[PDB]
């Protein structure tokens, strides 16, 4: 409808509150009746995608707007905008230092990794080289080898 | 998104076969339980806010999460928590009516773990809140309707954990 | 229910953004439920509303929209 | 702010305007553009939806 | 140290969160408090002796 | 410290316009094959090369 | 036409006509003489085109003229040859205009809905335009037959 | 966004305590140096388009390849994009100079800047050296204008180039 | 998105050099092949639906994928398959006209593997369908135009695999 | 992991510049505060267990969390709580000695929120415990050493919340 | 991992109360059913491979999944399927002996849905295989031991679905 | 991981059919190109370090990325960059020998984008480095062996972008 | 640095800093003034150090500047002096930090792999740092030359 991704966390807060009150009907009602749709498109023009040549882009919303301006975007089943906007202010996540795909499932026979090619669920996070992950000891606990 | 009927038809169609006696028996089971599903859905639609507020009064109230520092602290966070619990009860009602939990992992459990892990939402406390919601609605609608509600409540808690 | 409205909305932002032109002074059927936010938005952009007329309403009903 | 040097050097997007004066295939191509933009794929001519 | 086959010593919080906080594996203290379960005082007072 | 990140695929904005790019992108943003006169525009760009 | 298409395609883009589009219009303006010669070739011999193409069509697809088909009887066969005359006229318009927007914008948009409402097999209409193309490209020189067969090709392609 | 005041407010809010002696002393420390930040901000609002150009020419005197052939500030499109980027850095440096906290820089500048620059081919290194050419220009200009302390001027550009910085140590 | 001309200009500009004799020779090669590219593009625009339906009639018809259980089973899946093959032929025509496959990995091969792997689309069957489309269009436009079509068809099959 | 010296060197190196007067002034500030940092670190190393047990005696003792149902109930949970508080005091001492909180978000605050949210650990109660630990050690080492301890204690509480 | 005894003790301990009469009655119920649990576990340990092969002979044999294209096609996939069914029967025996399904969602149902969804394993066909295994073992051990086996078999099928 | 032979066999097996004439023709094409593949693999194994260092000397040297602030700055980062380019050349040699790029998206392109995005590695600069490596090895082994190397180099650059 | 190393070494051991490590940090904190004086001595005269050390190196090892060597030509000799400037800068960093973790953690880990990929003899680089050490310890007082020669010694030791 607007031709761009949500560019802030307060925007996702506001429009999920609108979705929560009144479904798809009130979501489209609140999106079309903005000042944004009326300023960019008016009453005659079809909405269009606004990439990095059409207008001024923002660095905070960049890697997720790049997702949305693709055709694989209805297959990113994971909400990307709210997760990056919430996880910007928090500390680092519980993901593997390199990528978020090398976290195997902890079952008895592994080789089960969430592959990047089946579902897009990619949360890269900048880990430095001297980070240490926090692990839960399988045992009593007080012999967690960082401390005993 | 598919109920018991659409899943039976999808199995018989992916086979390419006609509806044999086992499919007829499955559909007869659903067509016997459907009136109980309807009455439990009406009774749950009666008392949405009461079931939600009794679930918070059982689990989340007077604990650390409503105190300062908790993730349910502010009024914005309290309102979003009531909204999330209303979502869980509403979609559990939908999955009870369909008789199939495909709507739950299609539309609740899809990116919910990653959303809650990005926000900092405690998953164990919300699992206990959904369990208390299940306990309250099973006290509301009876034994067997409470059980067929609790199977989808346990589905939501298992996909969340 | 629908309002057959007629309004003229100058943008006052096309000089800064340098966009191409949409023709103003429209005549459109707005649904009744979001006619509110639409009239308010036309007042937000500063545009004058020429004519408001109820098209499909049959005013004074209680059900049946 | 985006400089004009960045905008004229860009993949210029066609803006589809619905004027009531237009010729009939033009309204057809503009409605086709709206079906392509909202539904992300042209849902008519590929499903007749 | 050349006497024992390895064994799974550490979980990630993702794997522990997967296995323990599932509903059948769950305890009932784990995340919010539980109140005490006494009987009603009018039933206790209505008995036949202290 | 920045604590999160989005997936940065490299994006190449068009640095300038040439003719076959212009006609291919025009026929593309309307989601159709190149029509006959587009191909003539390309053809007389090629003969004049 | 070519000028309409170039003007509209520059018009949505909020720009003037690019110089490549301008030499496109210039080349079409120079080739208009050969376009008018192909148009006179198609116009002057329309009787033999429609007659021979109807003959070869009913030879090729005899069931539509057999009892039970659409074009059975005197007036139905006359209406069938009239529809073929309509399509040859649109072919002449598309030859002059240098593009298929006359042909598409007049007689190809709702052609499936119309011929489904009439009860007509559209493949037999495609065979009618195929026989018209055979007679017409049998009537001209090589490049003239190619330039007319482009528009005949568009009509048979827009059928199916 | 957060200034220093809303930083102290969010700091005291998460524990649920009122302001002590030290919170009032830190609020007095922001309110006492407030006028200094505001005349520095007004003196920057004097010569913003001059300071951005001067820091740009000093950066291009530092790294000379970017004006030359293979560099990323090559054409006038790239030159104007680089000067608009330096205008962004000075603008949000002024905003963080007035706010006294680095949360505006974190939320609106530094979050995901490296992604855009690594993708587009924009280098991150002369960007940082240009940011602190801006910092050095602002610092000597405001030290020339009678202002004794320059630690608050030191704050935001040093933060912005501790964040775009590559940790190799 | 760049043709042979724009890629030559981009190489000479990233060098910072003027257009030397090797760039002149590359542009002369493109300006000699361009008329053949134009005529092959017109001939391919003539027979889009015929080339697509002959590719399905060669590879995908009467196999298991059009039977029940296959990914080309339903009418929705058949229509989406015809749509995908029309996309491959259209973008191969564009890459033939430009003389550079940058549009293919910019706008076809970008997220296509992950989309097809998320949907469950067989990649080998669609690679065989694109190969039969290549064989049909190389029978259509001749030897050398078929070869310069097949280089971009092989580019699409290599990026898909 | 970097102190004030290594962060100053990293800023001057990412600039590519030599150490100018502002870096010299920052290092002079650290080299003036370092002796106070050393003496406060010795005084905190003196009384680790006393500061931890006084923090539990101020906040967590005789509340609901040490009662049945609390997360600090069992002896295993009590020992793990004392272990966690000893970790917070030890790493706050390290960040006080370095003069930079990079070790705290590198090695404490990395996966701590997700660990505590998966276990069911109350974050508000442990934030109050860290605040009481800060209050006790600021009573121990004085005003300004207590302040430069409390800035990293507030860093741990902010990253935990 | 907890049986009926450990769950009763955990409830009475999380209460902090002593074992009252309801806990005594629950433990008396388990100590009455335990001999039947022991004899059914011995009878199931007798015929592991027979119950597994009769479950495959009832459900999965001669269907499409053992034909080409099915997920049970190859000998590797057949051996892994027999291994998975032996796992389901073994852990259902363990949950029958404990009298509590905590081992099932601790050690079977933990990442099983995501594993099967990543591999491409059909969940409905394996649910039908577990149901036929339940039917065969309930024919083996009798009515009530078959019922107390089928409650944990239904637990595995519910957590898998 | 499958070559052209194993992919042909897998297609004929998923069909369930025997090897018809099209499969025989595909295997004849591979058995004609295999000697050229062998000789190009030997020639590439001859000059691994030379091709890598000429690729860095063409693209990455004397640019900003080897200067301070660049991601190729330190000696650790330089050694890891040489290590990454040696990986790309080695796996492109493997995919050239197999005649199928399945090893590339199985073992290079699997988590490479997310790794490079988490580390801060520029993807465009490494794509230009792989392109210069392709240009150097196509100058080394000739026209057609350079083309059949460059198809897998373009596969790596497309999956990386 | 010293503080990083002491903090990490107490950090793995799950203990606080031992008092011996604390007086180690205290002695380094007191000797920081002499460290900064050695750093200003090394920083202010970098031109003469790099120039004289390059002169003595190419006098000592003339084959690397002869045709056939790595540093042959104008820009190659300029890059050679630039690499020597890099190593003198890392020497200054290690002098200030009181430990060799800046030098090792920046420019000594993959030095063998890098200089093998460039085609460089590493012994001639060790001779370059040897001549830099000779010029630098010829520039200072006795204990200052010993304290700087410790880090120069570490660089030449980490080469071979
Ligand atoms: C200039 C000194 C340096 C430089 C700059 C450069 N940048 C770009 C392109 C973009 N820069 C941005 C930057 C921002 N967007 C933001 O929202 C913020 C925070 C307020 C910043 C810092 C963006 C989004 C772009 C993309 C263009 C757009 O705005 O849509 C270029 C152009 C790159 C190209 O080739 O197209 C240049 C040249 N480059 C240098 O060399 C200097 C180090
Ligand atoms: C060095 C950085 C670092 C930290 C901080 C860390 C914490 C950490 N604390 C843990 C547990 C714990 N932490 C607590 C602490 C608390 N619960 C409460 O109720 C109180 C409010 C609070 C103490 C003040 C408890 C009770 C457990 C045990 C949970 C359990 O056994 O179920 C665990 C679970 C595994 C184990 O006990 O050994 C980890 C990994 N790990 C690390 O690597
Ligand atoms: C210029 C664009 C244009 C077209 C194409 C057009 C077609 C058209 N064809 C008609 C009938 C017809 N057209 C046909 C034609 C055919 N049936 C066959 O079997 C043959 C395959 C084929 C011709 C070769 C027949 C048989 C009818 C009569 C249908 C009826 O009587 O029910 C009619 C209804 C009667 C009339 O008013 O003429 C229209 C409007 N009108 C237009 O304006
Ligand atoms: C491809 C077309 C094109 C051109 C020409 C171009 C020029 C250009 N000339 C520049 C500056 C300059 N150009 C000149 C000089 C001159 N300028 C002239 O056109 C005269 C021939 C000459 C004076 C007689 C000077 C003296 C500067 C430095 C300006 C400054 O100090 O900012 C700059 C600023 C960066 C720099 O210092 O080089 C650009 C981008 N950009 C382009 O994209
Ligand atoms: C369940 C929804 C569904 C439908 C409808 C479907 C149709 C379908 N019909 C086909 C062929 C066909 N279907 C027909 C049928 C007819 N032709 C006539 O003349 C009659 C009017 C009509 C039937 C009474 C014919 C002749 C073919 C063969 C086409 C050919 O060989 O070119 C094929 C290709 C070969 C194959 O794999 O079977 C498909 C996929 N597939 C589906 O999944
Ligand atoms: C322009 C670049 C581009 C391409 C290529 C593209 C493909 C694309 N193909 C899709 C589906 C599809 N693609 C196929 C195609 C096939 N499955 C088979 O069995 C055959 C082997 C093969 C056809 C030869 C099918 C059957 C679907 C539908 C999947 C479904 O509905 O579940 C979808 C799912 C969404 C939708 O149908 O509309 C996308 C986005 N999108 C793009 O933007
Ligand atoms: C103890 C708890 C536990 C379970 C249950 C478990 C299952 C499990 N089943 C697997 C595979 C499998 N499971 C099946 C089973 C089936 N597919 C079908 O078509 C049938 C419907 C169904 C059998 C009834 C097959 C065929 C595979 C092999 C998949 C493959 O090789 O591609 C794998 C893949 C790795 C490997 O084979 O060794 C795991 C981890 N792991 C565990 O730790
Ligand atoms: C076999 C498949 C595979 C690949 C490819 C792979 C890459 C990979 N490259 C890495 C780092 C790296 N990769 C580069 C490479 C580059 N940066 C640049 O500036 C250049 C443009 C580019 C080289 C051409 C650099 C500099 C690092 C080090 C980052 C750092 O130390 O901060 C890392 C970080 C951990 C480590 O260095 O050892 C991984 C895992 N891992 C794999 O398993
Ligand atoms: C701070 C740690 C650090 C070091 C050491 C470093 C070295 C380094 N030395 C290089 C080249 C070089 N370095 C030398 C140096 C020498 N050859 C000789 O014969 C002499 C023995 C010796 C110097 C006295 C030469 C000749 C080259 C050019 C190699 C070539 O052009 O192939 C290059 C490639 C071009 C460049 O981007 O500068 C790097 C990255 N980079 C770093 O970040």
């Amino acid at each position: 409808i607007l031709g761009r991704g949500p560019s802030s966390r307060e925007e996702v807060q506001e429009y999920f509150a609108i979705v929560s009150s009144g479904g798809l009907a009130a979501l489209v009602d609140a999106l079309v009746d903005s000042q944004e749709y009326a300023d960019y498109f008016g009453e005659e023009t079809v909405p269009y995608l606004r990439g990095l040549g059409q207008e001024a882009q923002e660095c905070r919303n960049w890697g997720m707007q790049q997702d949305l301006f693709k055709y694989s975007a209805p297959f990113r089943k994971v909400p990307q905008f709210i997760t990056t906007f919430a996880s910007y202010n928090q500390p680092l996540p519980d993901q593997h230092v390199y990528g978020s795909g090398n976290d195997a499932l902890e079952i008895q026979f592994g080789a089960i990794f969430p592959k990047a090619t089946r579902s897009p669920s990619a949360s890269p996070a900048p880990f430095n080289k001297d980070t240490r992950r926090i692990l839960i000891h399988r045992g009593p606990g007080i012999n967690n080898q960082l401390g005993n | 998104m598919q109920d018991a009927i659409t899943s039976v038809i999808n199995s018989a169609d992916v086979q390419g076969k006609y509806l044999d006696g086992s499919a007829m028996d499955k559909l007869k089971a659903y067509f016997t339980t459907g009136a109980l599903r309807v009455r439990a859905a009406s009774t749950i639609s009666a008392n949405a806010a009461a079931i939600v507020k009794e679930a918070v009064a059982k689990s989340l109230l007077y604990s650390d999460v409503t105190r300062p520092g908790g993730n349910m602290y502010t009024t914005r966070r309290y309102a979003a928590c009531i909204r999330d619990l209303d979502y869980y009860l509403r979609y559990a009602t939908y999955a009870m009516l369909a008789g199939d939990p495909s709507i739950l992992d299609e539309r609740v459990l899809n990116g919910l773990k990653e959303t809650y892990n990005s926000l900092g939402v405690p998953v164990g406390s919300t699992v206990q809140a959904i369990q208390a919601m299940k306990e309250v609605t099973a006290g509301l609608v009876g034994a067997d309707a409470g059980r067929e509600m609790g199977v989808y409540f346990d589905y939501i808690c298992s996909g969340l954990s | 229910r629908m309002f057959k409205i007629t309004a003229c909305v100058p943008s006052q932002s096309r000089i800064r953004t340098q966009r191409e032109l949409q023709n103003t002074y429209f005549t459109k059927l707005v649904p009744y439920d979001n006619w509110f936010r639409e009239q308010q938005r036309i007042m937000k952009m500063g545009g004058k509303i020429v004519k408001v007329q109820l098209a499909t309403g049959k005013p004074g009903t209680n059900t049946g929209l | 702010q985006l400089p004009q040097s960045y905008f004229n050097a860009a993949e210029k997007r066609q803006k589809f305007v619905m004027k009531p004066g237009l010729s009939a295939l033009e309204k057809n191509s503009v409605v086709k553009a709206a079906y392509r933009q909202i539904f992300e794929r042209d849902i008519t001519r590929a499903y007749s939806q | 140290g050349e006497d024992t086959v390895p064994y799974e010593r550490y979980l990630t919080p993702g794997g522990y969160s997967l296995r323990q906080t599932r509903p059948g594996a769950l305890r009932e203290d784990v995340g919010v408090k539980v109140k005490v379960e006494k009987t009603a005082r009018f039933i206790e007072l209505g008995t036949s002796s202290t | 410290t920045i604590k999160a990140s989005g997936g940065s695929s490299l994006a190449r904005p068009q640095l300038y316009q040439t003719v076959p790019l212009s006609n291919i992108s025009q026929a593309e943003q309307q989601d159709r094959y190149l029509e006959s006169g587009e191909l003539t525009a390309l053809k007389t760009f090629y003969d004049s090369g | 036409s070519i000028v309409t298409k170039s003007i509209v395609n520059a018009d949505a883009e909020a720009r003037y006509l690019s110089p490549g589009e301008l030499d496109r219009i210039k080349a079409f303006v120079t080739s208009g003489e050969s376009r008018l010669r192909i148009a006179e070739t198609l116009t002057g011999s329309r009787e033999r085109i429609i007659k021979s193409a109807g003959d070869a069509l009913f030879q090729k697809r005899p069931d539509v003229v057999s009892p039970g088909g659409n074009a059975y009887g005197e007036e139905m066969t006359a209406t069938c040859l009239r529809d073929m005359d309509y399509y040859l006229r649109l072919i002449t318009y598309g030859v002059v205009a240098g593009d298929v927007t006359p042909i598409e914008e007049i007689g190809l948009v709702g052609v499936r809905e119309m011929y489904k409402s009439l009860g007509t097999p559209v493949d037999a209409v495609a065979q009618a335009v195929r026989e018209m193309k055979a007679v017409a490209t049998g009537m001209m020189s090589g490049d003239d037959a190619a330039e007319a067969g482009a528009y005949f090709d568009y009509v048979i392609g827009a059928m199916e | 966004m957060r200034d220093a005041v809303t930083s102290l407010i969010r700091n005291y809010d998460t524990t649920g305590r009122y302001f002590d002696r030290d919170a009032i002393e830190s609020l007095k420390d922001y309110f006492a140096s407030g006028n200094d930040r505001i005349t520095v901000a007004a003196m920057i609002n004097s010569q913003s388009a001059e300071i951005v150009k001067a820091a740009a020419n000093s950066l291009f005197e530092a790294v000379p390849e970017l004006l030359l052939a293979g560099g990323n500030a090559y054409t006038t499109r790239r030159f104007s994009a680089c000067l608009r980027d330096m205008d962004y850095y000075l603008r949000y440096g002024t905003y963080a100079l007035i706010a006294g906290d680095m949360d505006v820089l974190n939320e609106r500048v530094l979050q995901g800047l490296r992604e855009t620059y690594n993708s587009l081919g924009v280098p991150i290194a002369p960007t940082v050296r240009g940011i602190q050419f801006l910092k050095d220009a602002i610092k000597e200009m405001a030290a020339a204008a009678g202002i004794a302390n320059t630690a608050f001027i030191d704050e935001p550009f040093d933060h912005m180039t501790r964040e775009l910085s590559e940790v190799d140590l």
